[PDB]
């Protein structure tokens, strides 16, 4: 038989690299059983003319799964929305491989999505581990007010409940909100030492600068942030000795591509050894009923490992996220990032340099100086 | 200006032409001359295509929807649609009635509805009326369980009851799956009443499983939210007799009825608009030609439509687009396979019907029990 797969990516240089992806995959394992397909598609300015083009790619294939990528980010958000839930309506199972938003995660909303790549919310896994190796246990986390900023919130509490620290003094602010000195002296006041940041591009920029007359970024005090703090028009006003982290091998779009592809055709040969494959439907237009076996190929997709894989070992968790993703650390010195430390799934090995504290210290300096003065 | 969209029917035709002409059929002070748009076999593809079609031309300034219940995918299209076009939307139907809480930032969407812990809230007044006290929660695994697992802990905790629970159960009730397990753990089972959150599909397997375990007879009570009902009137088989399930107020009425309903939140707040700001606020709405880099003034709009009241009701929204305090009711299934109104629910006090429960049996033939009996005193 002939299995037909589609994709919707940046560039034309791009597709034709899809392509050829594919034509490796099927000379790997195939034989004279089924054999594969490709389509590709291109971006648009305006979302509604893409969904409308998304079921042009459809009547024209029997799509059994779709890719999707945002290399142009006018609008990081708003890009790979239209495909979801024009898939979704018949429960074709969609792939995403570079998308960081945390909307995304909630399945009752999108019925069907999966990823290659960890979002914002497992960020926080490695903020509690660096707390547990270097002894920190007063902490003052600094979150907005978003979505994509109220699940870090909910993530990093459930972490620390299980050992009943109960983390102190979580400050909210407006997103797109100037002036928050007024924010940062209720801060002023407080014994804990070590602050914990997660907004926006544009956000970070200003608190960074607001910071610059409290003499928040003095000796002492010790910041830590996340990765789009630090990527984007908030470097140039940084404060140094920010310990930041990154991705190992994050915006490649090339190798999540090779990626997808084995997965996705391990999982259509796994699921074809089976009864009542019944195909999807032919067509946006003249048809109401979903495909009887979508979820189906949701459900043995899940828990297809994959092990040759040239971003690692990938696998998928509960809701549906590439878990045991890599993490490396960073340092702020003289206006240059160096990494200091690697993340690999559980634990954290740093080795072969010195932290630079923002003070410009050389001792690890400790948070929780008791306020001799009391109220 | 005001649409109005068809989106299901077995053809009421004769309602839709009797929908065409009637420009000045409410008393609503405003132009409320109606275009009305049909639509078949209800897709994305379809949908999409003829909605700023119609948006296109004549300006106009809020749509209205209804379609049939059992499609859920096209709850989030019509959310997506009025993120862009910036053009405020109302849906009164069965289909998109199920809220979605988190919505697109800059949309207004305006559902019609109450959300998942509103309905507890009331099935738990019935509850402790009755001083069952003892119930075991059963849910299969479907999307958004998890947010109805955190409700009844989150309710049990801020009353005054013991509320003792004796467990939960979870199980996957598709088509295909292992009966044997789920007669496992369904046998292994023993409770007065039960709390079950399931859809439609999942709702007819289930209660053919409970029979079989012997879950039906008069010894128990059911209770599910409002999802997991029929369309609203006919009933399948399996249902046992004695169901308990909350719905809104509009439970029984005609589609006819209710667009007068929709229309006049949108031709109230329209002129509530010009006795406090003034004069008809810009109606614009565009497809994909330049659409919506940011709303300054419809923004404003959006404010007055939330609170309005209108027959004697109050249908103030939340900023999450489900309604807040609606004069909810309650339904049950008797002796003849119909939905009976048991007991209002409004301004925060539950009233009933029956003060007892009468629990049936497997043929009809009502129980009554030696140990209880009805005492009459004075002051
Ligand atoms: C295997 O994949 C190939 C390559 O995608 C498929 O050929 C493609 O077939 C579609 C359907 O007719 C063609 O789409 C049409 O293209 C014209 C070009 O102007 C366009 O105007 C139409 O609106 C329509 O979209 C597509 O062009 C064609 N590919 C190429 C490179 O020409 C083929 O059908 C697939 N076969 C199987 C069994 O999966
Ligand atoms: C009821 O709805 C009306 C309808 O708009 C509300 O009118 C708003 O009133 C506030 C009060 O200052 C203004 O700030 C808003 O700008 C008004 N809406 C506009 C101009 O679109 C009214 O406030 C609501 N509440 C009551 C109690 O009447
Ligand atoms: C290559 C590598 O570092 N693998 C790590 C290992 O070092 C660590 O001991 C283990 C749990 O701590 O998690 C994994
Ligand atoms: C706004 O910024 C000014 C800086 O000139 C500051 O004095 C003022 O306190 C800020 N506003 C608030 C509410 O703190
Ligand atoms: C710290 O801030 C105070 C006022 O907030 C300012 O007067 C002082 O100069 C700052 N410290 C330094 C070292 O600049
Ligand atoms: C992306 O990843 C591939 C494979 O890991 C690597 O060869 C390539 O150098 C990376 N960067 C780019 C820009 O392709
Ligand atoms: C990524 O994590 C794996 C897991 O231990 C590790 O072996 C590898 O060196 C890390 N870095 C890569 C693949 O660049």
């Amino acid at each position: 038989k002939i299995v037909n797969i589609g994709a919707v990516l940046s560039t034309r240089k791009h597709e034709q690299m899809f392509r050829e992806a594919v034509n490796q995959a099927n000379k790997r394992h195939g034989s004279w059983k089924i054999q594969l397909n490709a389509t590709s598609v291109t971006h648009k300015p305006n979302a509604i003319q893409m969904a409308l083009s998304v079921c042009e790619d459809l009547i024209s294939s029997q799509v059994y799964a779709i890719l999707v990528s945002h290399p142009p980010t006018p609008n990081d958000h708003f890009t790979p929305t239209p495909v979801s839930y024009t898939a979704g309506f018949y429960r074709i199972p969609v792939l995403g491989l570079t998308t960081r938003m945390s909307i995304y995660s909630d399945k009752s909303i999108h019925l069907s999505f999966l990823r290659t790549v960890p979002p914002y919310s497992h960020q926080s896994s490695v903020w509690f581990e660096m707390m547990r190796v270097y002894s920190w246990n007063h902490i003052i986390l600094l979150v907005s007010d978003d979505h994509e900023g109220r699940a870090a919130q909910k993530r990093l509490e459930t972490l620390l409940e299980e050992r009943e620290s109960k983390a102190e003094k979580v400050l909210q602010f407006d997103p797109g909100t100037k002036n928050v000195t007024a924010l940062l002296m209720e801060a002023k006041e407080l014994e804990a030492r070590v602050i914990i940041l997660s907004a926006s591009e544009d956000d970070a920029a200003t608190v960074y600068r607001a910071a610059a007359m409290l003499n928040m970024t003095g000796s002492g005090y010790v910041w830590l942030v996340g990765e789009r703090e630090i990527s984007g028009n908030a470097l140039r006003y940084a404060p140094d000795g920010i310990l930041g982290l990154q991705l190992i091998n994050g915006k490649n779009e090339s190798a999540h591509i090779s990626d997808a592809v084995g997965v996705v055709a391990q999982a259509v040969h796994e699921l074809l050894e089976k009864e009542n494959i019944t195909d999807p439907p032919r067509g946006c237009v003249g048809n109401t009923n979903i495909w009887k076996t979508g979820p189906l190929f949701k459900r043995v997709l899940m828990s297809s490992k994959y092990a040759d894989g040239v971003t690692g070992r990938v696998e998928f968790n509960e809701d549906g996220d590439r878990k045991f993703a890599n993490y490396s650390i960073m340092n702020l010195q003289n206006r240059k990032l160096v990494q200091v430390g690697i993340y690999n799934g559980t634990h954290v090995i740093p080795n072969d340099r010195k932290i630079i504290w923002p003070g410009g210290e050389t001792e690890k300096p400790r948070g929780y100086q008791m306020s001799t003065r009391l109220k | 200006t005001v649409a109005v969209v068809f989106s299901s029917s077995g053809p009421p035709q004769a309602q839709f032409r009797a929908r065409l002409t009637p420009q000045s059929f409410l008393d609503l002070p405003l132009e409320i001359q109606p275009l009305t748009v049909g639509v078949n076999t209800t897709n994305p593809s379809s949908l999409l295509t003829q909605i700023c079609g119609l948006l296109g031309a004549a300006h106009v300034h809020g749509i209205v929807f209804e379609d049939n219940v059992d499609t859920e995918a096209v709850a989030q299209i019509l959310d997506f649609i009025s993120s862009q076009t910036h053009v405020p939307i109302l849906s009164i139907s069965g289909g998109s009635a199920v809220v979605l809480t988190p919505k697109e930032p800059g949309s207004a969407f305006l559902q019609l509805g109450v959300s998942l812990e509103q309905q507890l809230q009331v099935l738990f007044k019935v509850l402790e009326e009755y001083d069952w006290s003892a119930f075991a929660v059963i849910t299969s695994l479907h999307p958004g369980h998890a947010l109805f697992l955190e409700g009844v802990r989150a309710v049990a905790d801020a009353s005054h009851v013991s509320w003792r629970l004796l467990d939960v159960v979870t199980l996957e009730l598709g088509p295909g799956g292992p009966r044997a397990r789920t007669q496992r753990l369904l046998r292994q089972l023993d409770a007065p009443v039960f709390v079950a959150y399931c859809s439609r599909e999942e709702a007819e397997v289930l209660f053919a499983e409970a029979a079989q375990a012997g879950l039906v007879g008069p010894g128990h009570v059911w209770l599910v939210p409002n999802l997991a009902l029929g369309s609203t009137d006919a009933p399948p088989a399996t249902f046992p007799v004695g169901l308990i399930s909350v719905v809104t107020e509009s439970w029984r009425l005609s589609l006819r009825q209710k667009v007068r309903d929709g229309v006049a939140i949108l031709a109230l707040g329209a002129h509530s608009y010009w006795r406090q700001h003034g004069t008809l606020p810009a109606p614009a709405g565009d497809c994909r030609v330049h659409p919506g880099p940011v709303s300054p003034a419809r923004e404003a709009f959006y404010r007055h439509l939330l609170n309005v009241t209108w027959e004697g009701r109050d249908f103030s929204f939340s900023p999450g687009g489900y309604l807040v305090q609606p004069t909810m009711v309650v339904i049950a299934l008797n002796r003849h396979r119909l939905w009976e109104m048991v007991g209002r629910w409004e301004h925060g006090v539950l009233y009933m019907k029956y003060p007892v429960w009468p629990r049936y049996s497997a043929s009809l033939q009502p129980v009554v029990d030696s140990r209880h009996l009805t005492v009459a005193t004075l002051e």
